[PDB]
């Protein structure tokens, strides 16, 4: 299933993931798409942020899920 | 409080995000993509 990640700048990013995969896999994709590390990369679904220590299905991440990428605390 | 938004910010995405993210961007922190406009 492909999900769309809309960043704060309204930037949609299509990522090919599965309901069995883990958030860590979804985040990695965004890296090869935009180029943001897991330290500044943040996910938003169901009105709450997701963690790398969980599965997509855990957050009820269905197909064409409308994800939201947010910038995490950064040095500068 | 969406009076102070970053550059190229998406209102739709802003009002769509949780209060946690709305307060993080409002504080003027977490800026890696672009450089803050101080």
């Amino acid at each position: 299933m492909q999900i769309f990640v809309k960043t704060l700048t309204g930037k949609t990013i299509t990522l090919e993931v599965e309901p069995s995969d883990t958030i860590e896999n979804v985040k990695a994709k965004i890296q090869d798409k935009e180029g943001i590390p897991p330290d500044q990369q943040r996910l938003i679904f169901a009105g709450k942020q997701l963690e790398d220590g969980r599965t997509l299905s855990d957050y009820n991440i269905q197909k064409e899920s409308t994800l939201h990428l947010v910038l995490r605390l950064r040095g500068g | 409080p969406l009076c102070s938004l970053p550059e190229g910010v998406d209102q739709e995405v802003f009002k769509q995000l949780p209060v946690d993210i709305q307060e993080e961007i409002l504080s003027g922190k977490s800026r890696e993509k672009f450089q803050g406009k101080l």
